[PDB]
């Protein structure tokens, strides 16, 4: 809303203004990298016990 | 599928609301009101020094 | 002024539990907290302003 | 009416806020003129 | 507030068939369709509320379009001229100079209104405004035969309105108008009808002036409630009736009419601006123009051209002849009593 | 003031009221203290007749 | 474009106030749907 | 929800089909008259009485 201040004439009288107005979102995301090696992946399958 | 919209929720305002005798400029003025005043012609103040 | 701060911990949770669900599918829409704007737009109803 | 009773409450207030906004032009209002009157008292130091 | 005047009381504060109309409708029944068979602010403040509160307890009187204008002030005055004359919007003033080209025949001086004008935007700083119609009748006065107060009019002008030798505006804008018919631009395509003045706000160089679109005079809240009164006021030069020159003592409602003379000659041209009253219709008026007006129609292929101006509603048509104080001169002044406006469009008679 | 435009409705509001300056005298003063930008570019233009 | 008007109904019911208050129209394009009222309008309802 | 009927080749298989309208509603009013006379409305406002 807007507040207002009256003034005397000849100034053509002003009136109460409501602004209204919505905002809109945006999208974003993160990364990391966890890589593994490949005997790391025989012992815990277990295959190479 | 499912897609949809979302407000994420509103805000408004609160006028301020401004009693002009809370101002320091209220010691200028000396502000007694007429309840009828239109009426009037020219009042008139007396001095003397 | 100072060393140490009080800082809250917990993040916000926003779930669709609740017939603020229904609407995401059905509607096809959602509103932050429908459990309430719902609510209040009953009260609000009959009471005052 | 059953709508219509909630339209009410969304076009009373719409008066609450401009009652309010208006009423407060006039305070506001004041100390606007105390101002542009007060500019015309008023010599500047120099002279 | 329930006083003792029992009987009509209840008419005027819109009635007693009111309530009897109410006792079908609301009283009774059960229908529709029903079966067979802080001593002195505060309460002063209070009391302020209370007579704003009072007012939304409840909601005869006729309608009004009140029309506001903020308007310099070269030539009209709203200050010195009181509430209740009329008033005459004009057109954009370039257009002037160049639609004088065209209608003018063949003959004719077309650089003459770019020069009068152009003297009297020269004249008026020593934008469609505003021309009060007091200040319009010194104008013409050099072209009304009593001439006696056709100088009254002029006495008060150059002594009361805001500006410097509002006298050289007048031989200007009289050769401003002059130089209207002459270059055949006439002055009845310009000046537009403006409310009568109900209240005016000025300022420096310019006013807010408030009028009366449609409606009726007496009863406009004029901006003081002490005098919420405004009566019509017409200076006697340009007043001229219709029911005693021809013997028509029959009552009536009576209507009001703009009229312009024209007189079309080599350097030899006059203007003449008349308010009429008549009980005729608009239909029954240009055959009067015939019989008073006939005289610049020799000589004259337009020569009159009216408007309508408003209606007396009364039987019988009211007129007074007083001599108001317009600053310090006295001029002649019809007053008109009771003048409902209803305003109209013009007419040319070639 | 009740004047309707528009299909709206307007409500106009006046106060109306006097001031009286009663001091004797110089009662108030105002000096000019920084400077902001000058307006006017201080060019070399010359006129045209 | 597609400037949704925004929803009166929930914004009946707001979250929280806003705060600082400017004239809003000076800038425009952090918004979308960006509207002015005098003092009220026939569309509210 | 429609049926199949399975067959022998070499015809290509025909698969289980599925069928989705929505309907727009339609909208239409009905008039009537029921008109008073003058006198009729004074002696029901109470003004005649």
């Amino acid at each position: 809303h807007q507040p207002l201040i009256a003034r005397d004439g000849p100034h053509p009288v002003e009136q109460p203004v409501h602004n209204y107005m919505t905002k809109v979102i945006d999208r974003r995301a993160l990364n990391a990298a966890f890589s593994l090696a490949t005997e790391a992946i025989a012992l815990l399958t277990g295959e190479a016990l | 599928d499912v897609e949809f919209d979302a407000l994420l929720g509103s805000y408004c305002n609160t006028l301020s609301l401004v009693r002009f005798l809370e101002l320091g400029l209220s010691v200028a003025c000396v502000c007694t009101k007429f309840p009828e005043l239109a009426y009037m012609n020219e009042g008139r103040v007396q001095f003397e020094v | 002024e100072d060393t140490e701060a009080d800082v809250p911990v917990t993040y916000g949770e926003m779930v669709l539990n609740g017939a603020n669900l229904v609407t995401a599918l059905v509607m096809g829409k959602a509103v932050r907290s429908l459990d309430d704007v719902g609510r209040h737009l009953l009260e609000m109803q009959e009471e005052q302003l | 009416d059953g709508i219509s009773l909630h339209r009410q409450l969304r076009a009373i207030q719409q008066l609450a806020r401009n009652v309010q906004a208006v009423l407060g032009a006039f305070e506001r209002g004041t100390a606007d003129q105390m101002l542009h009157v007060l500019l015309e008292k008023a010599p500047p130091l120099a002279l | 507030t329930k006083p003792l005047p029992t009987a009509p009381m209840a008419w005027a504060e819109s009635s007693p068939r009111e309530l009897a109309g109410h006792a079908p409708l609301r009283r009774v029944l059960r229908p529709p369709i029903a079966r067979r068979d802080t001593r002195a602010t505060r309460d002063d403040t209070e009391q302020a509320v209370d007579k704003i509160l009072r007012g939304a307890r409840r909601a005869g009187a006729p309608r009004y379009h009140l029309t506001r204008q903020v308007t310099l002030t070269d030539l009209c005055q709203p200050n010195a001229e009181r509430a209740g004359a009329l008033l005459l919007a004009l057109r954009h003033p370039t257009d002037l100079p160049h639609l004088a080209r065209h209608r003018a025949p063949p003959g004719r001086q077309t650089e003459r209104l770019a020069e009068a004008w152009g003297q009297l935007l020269e004249a008026s700083a020593l934008r469609a405004g505003l021309v009060s119609f007091n200040f319009l009748v010194a104008a013409c006065a050099a072209a009304y035969d009593a001439r006696d107060a056709a100088e009254a009019v002029r006495a008060h002008i150059t002594t009361n309105y805001g500006g410097t030798r509002a006298g050289a505006r007048l031989d200007r804008f009289s050769e401003c108008l002059r130089a209207m018919v002459h270059t055949h631009v006439f002055p009845h395509e310009v000046m537009r009808f403006f409310g009568g003045l109900v209240s005016w706000v000025t300022q420096d160089e310019l006013a807010s002036v408030t009028a009366v679109c449609s409606g009726p005079q007496e009863a406009t809240h004029t901006g003081h409630p002490g005098r919420p009164r405004s009566a019509v006021t017409i200076p006697a030069c340009a007043f001229v009736d219709l029911d005693a020159e021809l013997c028509l003592g029959g009552p009536g409602a009576a209507f009001l009419y703009l009229v312009f003379t024209y007189r079309q000659c080599r350097d030899q041209e006059l203007c003449c601006v008349y308010v009429v009253k008549s009980q005729l219709p608009p239909r029954g008026l240009e055959a009067a123009l015939e019989r008073l007006f006939g005289r610049l129609r020799i000589t004259n292929c337009t020569y009159a051209a009216f408007a309508e101006l408003g209606v007396m509603p009364d039987d019988s048509p009211r007129c007074l002849h007083r001599t108001e104080r317009f600053g310090a001169v006295g001029v002649p002044v019809v007053i008109l009593e009771g003048v409902v406006w209803r305003p109209g469009g013009w007419r040319a008679c070639a | 003031a009740r004047h309707e435009t528009g299909g709206g409705v307007n409500f106009t509001l006046t106060q109306p009221r006097g001031n009286v300056d009663l001091g004797v005298g110089y009662t108030a003063v105002a000096a000019t203290a920084t400077v902001r930008n000058p307006v006017t570019d201080m060019g070399n233009l010359p006129q045209n007749f | 474009r597609d400037p949704p008007g925004y929803r009166y109904a929930a914004a009946m019911v707001p979250t929280g106030s806003i705060l600082s208050t400017i004239e809003v129209a000076s800038h425009r394009r952090l918004f979308d749907f960006f509207a002015r009222v005098r003092s009220d309008e026939n569309s509210l309802y």
